[PDB]
């Protein structure tokens, strides 16, 4: 692929005291045409992992097929595959990063930015970013596209450093994520009102809140604006 | 694979196949080279049956003995190489060069599949010289020059005749010696006269008859 | 390419001997020139694999020479890629990864080593070893004479004594040849003069 | 018989003679013992010397800190199989950051070895391997044979006269699997087991080689002075 | 041991391949109607644990071409897969549905290839293609392991090939196609020839029937076979 | 005999002798069976305990392909592993081109082509395993048994190995006794009993019973292994029926 | 431009029963004239092939067609006819469709059996341009087309055919910068070929 | 396929034996045409013998008939057509002459005689054709790739008797219809079974057939010179016989 | 035994003899087998001349390729090594043994070597290959001296012709001689030269 045609705009995620929260809107845009509104860009890969993908939607579906094949082939001749020697977030992310970098090297890149969020069996939160170039990094908060600029400051105001993670509860992180979705909806032209949110918790497992609405919009100040200048 | 004691089976058996094939005769003159073959059937088409003597280039011809099927492959290899040489260099191939190539192609099939069951006499003139040339080859892939030589099923007999029969002077003596070798060993004979300037001609049945009747009159005289 | 029912897969050459010591490793080979016309100097039964590794062989048949070239390429590429001379055991493994052989050399990892390839290609590190038709007689003398405190000076006379005991002709600087590898000098071949004076030392010992 | 000489020919009774002779190849080799507890896995090997002047063959191959193996039979085939196992584990680490599970390694070696027993031109691997390792699922021990069969085991012995060692291991199975919190007694039981397979020879600081891996033990090989405390 | 000439000029390996076609011990029949072609073949289910629906030797090669195989079922299925691939390839490459006789010809050529190259053994199967051709109408084409093939007015194959062939010859000589007006009538006709020639009455489980019609080749189910059998009993 | 030192040969009788010698290898393998339910299929196999050193309940012999196909075999076990690997990559390829999991009949066709291919060339050995496989797809449950020759049929119940004859007799009596078909819960216990009866003529050595099954209802259409409570219920049922 | 770099002219005409093919002799590199002996007319038995365009390709095709026509002569035992030679040249030119020779050939000859005059032309990649009156190629294609159209008329006997073709070539070359330094005219008959060198402007 | 100690190629003689086991086929050259004839056997009375023609067109001027293993003839024929188009007509714009196509077919069969892993073809061919330069031609091509032109020849199980009959009948002044008469008589004398327009089949390399050209308006194109004689055409001659 | 049979084939090739002097190396052959590989080096063979052609052509191509890859021409050692390497690679194998002789670039020491179907090669001061090599070698051992080597071209040619005449029937028509000299001054002795030396030795052989 040399150019993205149909794209999903942005994904954001942050880690809190007991796990990771990640969200993404359900809109795939054909240029400026908000063409497809039912796309799902959060890809669960287990009770401990969910993969958020941005960029070309066709490459996203290809990556989803790759993850399904990973899950399928892990269970071969693996009698313990359902409780230990199961696919950790680290293994998923490492495979995805290897594939992405190899595609980059062959000048046939997957035009996607991927956030793999989850919790390791030892309970440590996993949250890493990888893009088409193979560039990878970790942070208490991650975002893609306009999220890296609009949403990421809002999430960092909550957990600015690794020391703040244990201080952050489920409700605080979820409120931060929902506020980031509202802001991105306000200011990102490629964004949509509908978004999916997934919570991975070291205790309660994967919760996947689909088709949430952006709420508490503020528009009533628009009635006072009287055009440019006068 | 080598036989014990240093023989090579398939080359020996290809030599046997050559020995059981029809004959090919050659005589080189002072000013020309003459090749002769005995045609050795009443319904076979004489008008279009190919002569055993074949052109490899404008100035050089090839004659063969043994398996007829393999002769075509060998001849086309030689022709292709002769034209490729002119593709790479302006000058046409020398007779020595062509016999060397055919020896190589014969050899390569013995070490690489079966050897060609063919032996050949090669005659011609160098592209801008005038000396006569005559050369021989066999399945082993070896060649040598000659003054007059023969291959095929009558070789064990006609070879001593040719040894018995100072090269001949003029084309009449060359064709006479060839036809007398064919007749003395026992008129259905091909005769091809190779002359410089690429004049390659096969003598007609009536020309053959003239020479043959003259030689039979000489034989009657004793 | 096929096992026998016993689990195994389906000696006449010239003799070569070698000794390993705390001070160095010495190698020796029977030359046995087949004619006075033959250039005795052209019989290279001992060759360098690397500046600290030499190989003594029963006979430099072309199959041996291809292996020599492969071993030399392995050593040179190891130096090129790692900027370090190849270790002796690593070189023997690389050659195995590719005739009776005495691969011998020096390195700072295991000091002085001598290696002999058993018929199945498995290299064994040896304190002293002999190959060729002379090995059958040589082995007992090697078992008798080697001791942990053996000096290089004594090892040279030991190998020369084995050659004298097994060879078909009176020792001289031409019909037999020695080589040794030392930490400071590296692999080197004893010139005809040094071989000659060692032969005279052997004679003086006999006297 | 006429069916012995090719790997792709069944006998009239359905036997693969060319693979059973590969098994005889292990029966030629010297004994190596392996055993495990819930936390540690141990290998014990009796090395061989071609001559009194010759050093002994290294019968333990370290893959990495969590896995290793020992040999019985043709050493070069062991080199090939071990480097293939290294390639697989290294590929797993690079592509997944994942420690190659010991059962996965065992079945990969099974799959590779099976190929030689079905296609013409290939020769069955005339070497059997004992593989030990420790991963997220605990200590493991595997037995590999030329036919491709791979078996997970509490303990075993392969090589010449290994039947006595296997008998001792079977007798003491209920004991050594209980060993907890310490590797010393497990190694002692291993050396006691291997001692059953000695005739006109005894365990010595030069014959014996010991290796171990476990929760608190990255794969280590004890030899020479280190093994003196167990002999 | 290989497909090479014996001194007699015979290919003993191909002759052995012919003999393998009778291993299954089942007989087949193909007949041409005015507008249809019919296949009757014995379904022998030796084991009661088998699923009778999956025991079959009639193959749907394309929309119009059906195939019938005698000989080992593994080789039959290999040939059927190859024929399906050839038919799809032809439809793709030349833009129209494959003729029945042209498929017979490529399958015969492919079988002949094994008869000459010593690398691979011939398939021990005899293939019978049936169709209502777009141009030539009803068609039957039997193929041999030797690479020999020919069209037929009617065909029988199996251990008792000769008896069915004799009955068909007698019927034709007493009457090139069957004068029936619908495909059911000709199916019943062929079933009656199976009943007479083999001297055996079939249950609805013992018969396979494939009927070739314009733009449709289909195989009769058990209850359709029962319908035809009761129509015969009528 | 002759004409049996090579694979790609017909004897004068038209018999591929090497394929029959491979079949005789299956006859020396441990018994494995499969049974179709009303809504699923069950697999079971004998695992002989050569010695007490074997780790119990870890040397598995039933294998999954993709997620809905279960495979079990007897004979040269590594040959069965090779066949299962090929089946796995075929299923992956099918799921790559298309998206529905490979139908059981399609998978059976793929495996039959692969196994039959090994009987075509002199250069390759026939498979020494007879494999019982099946699964659940859009058209319910299927059970297939595939022989070294590449031949395979759909079966109601199948058994292969040394004890195949008595297992077949008991499977016949099974399908006769249950004209309305078996449930998955019933069939697990029933297959345990069948395997236990099969061992009785092979009782020289101890064994471990491994069971697996796939069902629309009790696995939601995915292949799974019998474990824990249900496994022990089956074991007690089988032993009670043997006692 | 590879076709314009070396210049050169070729023209062919058909008489009542004879053909004429003529070319200029200049070889150069745009401005600079290098040689006055670069004859672009080659013959293979009784069929004549003129080639304009890049001189390296002219020589390469001369060698290629010498090789191919010699092999044809040997294995057919007969000389290649103008029609068969035209087909051979067309097939050989298209063989390099994507790497073509930058030449314009022109075939001229008399079919030995029928005895009918034959001429044909080509583009870079073997488009056969069979024509019954005359063929033109080279840098002066326009000049030659106009001149031959004005002068040519059917059924010219060999002397008048020579005069017409020579005048057409001369007057066409005198108006082309990259053509000249003399010309050679071949008059081809059923039993002889006459080669003549024309006097013309040397600039 | 290797030389035996006696110098003969071992397996070729077996191919010749297979040819001798084949049904009789004939070829006769008239001054103005060529006839090729052969009897076609049937596997059963039910088989549609009209489906298979032992005589086949190679080029509109060249036709072939055979004795021996039929499938080998079929594959050799479509190979021959492929080479005649790709190797000659694709280049020269004309069909290869009888000599050239015979040489290419002989090469095809000789490759099997000089290559491992493949047996020689078990068919001998009679390739009749016409040329503007060589004229009418008739060639017999053996399994070994050796081919020789014949005035008239016969192959198959009736080879010797048919040859001895042709030697009597053939003469330098036969017209095409006289050649057809002689071919009919010779093949009738060799057929042991029923002899009629459906068991025998004939083809002729004669004058141009614009009626078979399939299109009109091009004076230069001439139309096929090869044509098969229909069952009715042969029945007419056997009735007039 | 394949290489053994190849050596048996060598045993039936025509004999070739080489002699090295102080300033000359001379090759002789029974009735040119001695063929020039590069301007300064030659190759002679005994055995299947059919198989010798491939070896000669490979040697020539390698010599020119070396001159093209390195500015320096091949040394006789290098060419001998290449001949041995190729002659191994076909182990049917070539049934030919060979001699290689000449001078190194800007050299002054004549070189002579022998190579064997085994791929074994060794330097020789004088050596023979072919059917009667044993007798000629025995003759050489009693006529050549390492401690009294030939001094001049005349001595070298005399010794070569005398060695060949031990078994040769009639020298003038049954032997050929080539003289290799420094800086590509290689020359082949003509009929009158060889006859002069042959008659000179004949005048002495008759006397004893």
């Amino acid at each position: 692929t040399q150019q993205p045609i149909v794209t999903g705009t942005s994904v954001i995620s942050m880690k809190y005291d007991n796990g990771v929260i990640i969200a993404a809107d359900n809109l795939g845009s054909y240029g400026s045409l908000l063409r497809f509104n039912g796309v799902e860009r959060l890809i669960p890969v287990g009770d401990n992992t969910v993969v958020g993908i941005s960029g070309d939607i066709s490459d996203m579906q290809h990556i989803e097929r790759l993850l399904k094949d990973l899950v399928t082939e892990n269970a071969y001749d693996n009698p313990l595959a359902d409780a230990e020697e199961a696919l950790e977030p680290s293994y998923i992310f490492e495979y995805l990063a290897t594939v992405m970098y190899q595609r980059r090297s062959k000048m046939n890149p997957l035009w996607n930015a991927i956030i793999v969020a989850g919790v390791q069996s030892n309970g440590d939160q996993f949250l890493r970013y990888v893009n088409l170039l193979g560039v990878t990094y970790s942070s208490p908060t991650l975002a893609t596209g306009f999220g890296a600029h609009m949403a990421n400051p809002l999430l960092r105001k909550v957990v600015d450093r690794e020391s703040d993670i244990p201080k952050t509860t489920v409700q605080v992180a979820e409120e931060a994520i929902v506020n980031a979705m509202r802001v991105l909806y306000y200011r990102d032209a490629r964004s949509s009102r509908n978004f999916s949110l997934a919570i991975i918790d070291k205790n309660t497992g994967l919760t996947f809140k689909k088709n949430l609405q952006v709420e508490n919009m503020k528009w009533d100040f628009a009635k006072d604006i009287k055009g440019y200048g006068t | 694979i080598f036989s014990p004691d240093g023989h090579i089976f398939q080359v020996e058996y290809a030599l046997e196949a050559v020995k059981r094939g029809t004959c090919a005769v050659g005589v080189k003159g002072k000013n020309c080279v003459v090749l002769g073959c005995e045609r050795r059937l009443k319904l076979q088409d004489t008008r279009i049956t190919p002569s055993k003597v074949s052109k490899i280039d404008s100035h050089v011809v090839l004659s063969f003995s043994g398996l007829n099927a393999d002769s075509r492959i060998l001849i086309e290899k030689a022709r292709v190489e002769a034209q490729s040489h002119r593709l790479t260099l302006e000058d046409p191939v020398t007779v020595e060069y062509l016999t060397r190539y055919v020896a190589g192609v014969q050899q390569r099939y013995t070490q690489s599949v079966r050897p060609f069951g063919v032996s050949t006499l090669i005659a011609g003139f160098d592209p801008r010289d005038d000396e006569p040339k005559l050369y021989q080859t066999e399945p082993s892939g070896i060649y040598s020059s000659w003054s007059a030589q023969t291959i095929g099923r009558n070789s064990k007999t006609v070879r001593e005749f040719l040894e018995k029969n100072e090269p001949p002077a003029t084309v009449e003596e060359c064709v006479k010696l060839t036809v007398r070798s064919l007749l003395e060993v026992v008129k259905n004979i091909e005769i091809t006269v190779v002359k410089p300037d690429s004049d390659i001609v096969a003598l007609s049945s009536e020309e053959i008859n003239q020479y043959v009747t003259q030689i039979e009159q000489e034989k009657q005289e004793q | 390419s096929t096992f026998s029912p016993e689990g195994r897969l389906f000696k006449l050459g010239s003799t070569a001997i070698g000794i390993a010591t705390k001070e160095g490793v010495v190698l020796g080979v029977e030359k046995r020139a087949t004619s006075p016309l033959l250039e005795s100097d052209s019989i290279e039964k001992i060759v360098e694999i690397d500046r600290h590794i030499g190989c003594a062989m029963s006979g430099l048949t072309a199959d041996a020479r291809s292996m020599i070239e492969h071993a030399r390429t392995a050593a040179v590429t190891h130096n090129l890629y790692y900027d370090e001379d190849i270790n002796v055991e690593s070189l023997t493994q690389s050659v195995c990864d590719l005739v009776a052989l005495l691969i011998a050399g020096h390195d700072a990892d295991d000091g002085y080593q001598l290696f002999h390839a058993e018929p199945s290609g498995t290299f064994y590190r040896y304190n002293a070893k002999a190959i060729g038709s002379g090995s059958e007689g040589a082995q007992a003398e090697l078992l008798n004479e080697w001791h942990s405190s053996l000096t290089l000076k004594e090892a040279e006379l030991l190998v020369l004594k084995i050659l004298k005991q097994v060879m078909e002709e009176k020792l001289d600087e031409n019909n037999a040849q020695l080589s040794c590898i030392t930490k400071q000098d590296g692999f080197k071949i004893y010139d005809n003069e040094k071989t000659a004076e060692l032969i005279k030392e052997l004679k003086e010992k006999e006297a | 018989n006429n069916y012995d000489g090719d790997t792709v020919t069944f006998s009239p009774t359905g036997r693969l003679f060319q693979v059973e002779y590969a098994l005889e190849a292990i029966k030629q080799g010297s004994v190596t013992v392996g055993l495990r507890s819930n936390t540690h896995a141990v290998l014990v090997a009796l090395k061989r010397n071609a001559d009194e002047l010759s050093s002994y063959q290294k019968k333990i191959i370290k893959c990495d800190e969590h896995m290793g193996l020992s040999l019985a039979g043709l050493a070069p085939d062991a080199r090939v199989l071990s480097n293939y196992l290294r390639q697989q584990c290294n590929y797993s680490s690079l592509v997944f950051n994942r420690k190659l599970a010991v059962e996965r390694a065992g079945h990969l070696l099974c799959d590779k070895a099976q190929k030689n027993t079905q296609s013409y031109g290939g020769r069955p691997y005339g070497v059997g391997l004992l593989i030990i390792g420790y991963d997220k699922s605990g200590a493991h021990l595997l037995e590999f044979q030329p036919s491709g069969n791979v078996t997970e085991l509490y303990g075993t012995a392969i090589g010449a006269r290994s039947q006595g060692a296997k008998t001792y291991l079977e007798r003491t199975l209920d004991t050594f699997i209980k060993i907890d919190g310490n590797p010393d007694e497990l190694i002692k039981a291993g050396v006691e087991a291997i001692s059953q397979s000695l005739r006109d020879e005894s365990l010595t600081v030069d014959n014996l080689s010991i290796a171990i891996v476990g929760k608190d033990t990255p794969f280590t090989i004890y030899d020479g002075e280190a093994v003196a405390k167990y002999i | 041991h290989i497909t090479i000439f014996s001194p007699e000029g015979r290919l003993y390996q191909v002759e052995y391949a012919f003999k393998a076609t009778n291993q299954t011990n089942i007989n087949s029949l193909a007949v041409r109607g005015k507008d249809c072609t019919v296949v009757i073949s014995q379904k022998k289910v030796p084991d009661k644990l088998l699923d009778p629906t999956t025991v079959s030797y009639i193959f749907c090669i394309s929309r119009t071409i059906g195939m019938v195989v005698n000989g080992p079922i593994p080789d039959a299925r290999n040939a059927a897969l190859r024929a399906k691939a050839e038919a799809a390839e032809f439809r793709y490459k030349y833009g129209y549905d494959m003729p029945c006789d042209v498929l017979a010809k490529r399958m015969a050529n492919l079988s002949q290839i094994y008869t000459q190259r010593a690398y691979m053994r011939p398939l021990g199967v005899i293939l019978t293609f049936v169709s209502v051709d777009e141009e030539l109408g009803p068609s039957i084409y039997k193929t041999d392991p030797a690479g020999y093939y020919v069209g037929y007015k009617a065909t029988a194959t199996g251990p008792k090939q000769q008896e069915i062939t004799t009955n068909l010859e007698n019927h034709f000589k007493k009457s090139d196609h069957i004068n029936e007006e619908s495909w059911e009538k000709v199916v019943e006709f062929a079933i009656t020839h199976m009943i007479d020639a083999l001297g055996t009455e079939f249950s609805k489980n013992d018969l396979e029937v494939g009927v070739a019609t314009k733009d449709k080749f289909f195989t009769l189910s058990a209850e359709n076979i029962e319908e035809r059998l009761v129509a015969i009993a009528e | 005999t002759g004409y049996d030192l090579s694979n790609s040969v017909f004897s004068p009788d038209g018999r591929n002798f090497q394929v029959e010698y491979a079949v005789k290898a299956v006859e020396n393998g441990t018994t494995s069976i499969g049974i179709k339910c009303n809504d699923g299929v069950v697999f079971a196999v004998e695992k002989l305990i050569t010695s007490k050193l074997l780790v119990p309940q870890k040397n598995v012999k039933i294998q999954v392909v993709d997620r809905h196909i279960g495979c079990v075999y007897s004979g040269l076990i590594p040959d069965g592993r090779h066949l299962v690997n090929r089946g796995r990559e075929e299923a992956a390829s099918f799921k790559k081109l298309y998206k529905t999991p490979i139908p059981i009949p399609a998978f059976a066709d793929r495996l039959g082509q692969y196994v039959q291919a090994h009987t075509l060339y002199n250069s390759v050995r026939p498979f020494g395993v007879s494999t019982i496989f099946g699964g659940v797809d859009k058209n319910g449950a299927h059970l297939y048994m595939l022989e070294p020759s590449g031949s395979y049929w759909g079966y109601k119940g199948a058994a292969t190995g040394k004890g195949r004859q008595s297992a077949k007799a008991e499977l016949e009596k099974l399908v006769d006794h249950h004209p309305e078909g078996l449930s998955a819960r019933e069939a697990v216990k029933q297959a345990a009993k069948i395997i236990y009866l099969a061992h009785e003529d092979n009782k020289e050595k101890d064994f471990e019973l491994e069971i697996s099954w796939c069902s629309l209802s009790e696995t939601n259409g995915l292949h799974k292994f019998v474990k824990g409570d249900l496994l022990q219920e089956a074991i007690d049922f089988a032993q009670k029926e043997i006692n | 431009d590879p076709s314009s770099i070396n210049g050169g002219i070729v023209v062919a005409m058909t008489g009542k029963d004879c053909v004429a093919i003529a070319c200029d002799l200049r070889l150069g590199s745009q401005s600079l004239g290098v040689s006055n002996k670069f004859e672009k007319i080659f013959h293979y038995g009784h069929v004549f092939l003129g080639i304009t365009g890049l001189a390296t390709d002219v020589t390469t095709l001369n060698e290629m067609f010498r090789y191919k026509t010699n092999l044809y002569k040997l294995k057919e035992e007969r000389a290649i006819e103008p029609e068969t030679f035209t087909q051979l040249v067309s097939s050989s030119l298209y063989e390099r469709r994507f790497g073509p020779y930058f030449v314009g050939p022109v075939v001229a000859g008399i079919n030995s059996k029928s005895g009918k005059p034959f001429i044909a032309g080509f583009d870079l990649i073997g488009c056969i341009d069979e024509a019954k009156d005359f063929i033109v190629s080279g840098t002066a294609s326009d000049q030659l087309f106009g001149m031959c159209e004005s002068l040519y008329e059917p059924n010219l006997e060999p002397e008048d055919l020579f005069e017409t073709i020579s005048q057409a070539l001369l007057n066409a070359a005198d108006r082309d910068a990259l053509s000249g330094w003399g010309a050679v005219v071949y008059i081809i008959k059923k039993d002889e070929v006459v080669k003549r060198y024309l006097k013309m402007r040397q600039d | 396929t290797t030389f035996s100690p006696s110098g003969k190629l071992g397996q070729i003689d077996y191919a010749l034996t297979a040819v001798k086991q084949g049904v009789t086929s004939l070829g006769i050259k008239a001054t103005n045409g060529v006839v090729i004839a052969t009897e076609k056997k049937s596997s059963s009375p039910l088989a549609m013998s009209e489906t298979l023609s032992k005589v086949s067109l190679l080029t509109p001027d060249i036709g072939a008939v055979y004795s021996g293993m039929g499938p080998d003839y079929r594959v050799l024929v479509d190979k021959s057509r492929k080479v005649a188009h790709t190797s000659y007509k694709r280049i020269y714009g004309e069909y290869p002459p009888t000599k050239l196509l015979v040489s290419e077919v002989a090469k095809i069969m000789q490759e099997a005689t000089q290559s491992g892993g493949v047996r020689p073809f078990g068919v001998s061919l009679l390739i009749a054709g016409h040329d503007e330069f060589n004229g009418f031609s008739l060639y017999q091509v053996d399994p070994s790739g050796s081919y020789f032109p014949w005035k008239a020849t016969a192959i198959g199980k009736g080879s010797v008797a048919a040859k001895t009959f042709l030697e009597k009948r053939w003469n330098d002044e036969l017209e095409l219809e006289d050649a057809i008469h002689i071919a009919l008589l010779t093949l009738k004398e060799s057929v042991e079974g029923e002899f009629n327009g459906d068991t025998i089949e004939l083809a002729i390399i004669g004058d141009e057939n614009p009626d078979l050209l399939g299109y009109t308006g091009i004076p230069t194109d001439k139309g096929p010179r090869f044509r098969k004689l229909t069952s009715q055409e042969i029945n007419d001659r056997l009735e007039a016989l």
